[PDB]
């Protein structure tokens, strides 16, 4: 009997878990790349996305978008995606 | 928060 691939008795497809909307989930982008110079911070690389989720000052909390790591950074660091020349 | 007065940014 020769070899071959699994086969079952039925085949579906659909679309996969891609995204929606922008307008209260802040996409950043680290225009360089930050190691937390001090406590309570993120340590993110150049062009690491991240989801702002609070901006009240000079240092906003947010989660890196490409690896779910969260805490405050930089925001001379960082770039709405919405606001890049791209 | 306003934790430090920003850090200092790269060579460019």
């Amino acid at each position: 009997g020769p070899l071959g691939s699994p086969g079952p008795n039925s085949h579906n497809s659909n679309t996969p878990g891609i995204r929606e909307a922008g307008s209260e989930d802040i996409i950043v982008v680290a225009l360089y790349d930050y190691e937390a110079i001090h406590h309570e911070d993120l340590s993110f690389q150049k062009g690491d996305q991240m989801v702002v989720l609070e901006e009240s000052g000079e240092w906003w909390k947010a989660r890196s978008l490409a690896t779910r790591k969260e805490g405050y950074i930089p925001s001379n660091y960082v770039a709405r995606v919405d606001s890049l020349e791209t | 928060h306003s934790k430090y007065p920003l850090p200092p940014l790269p060579s460019l």
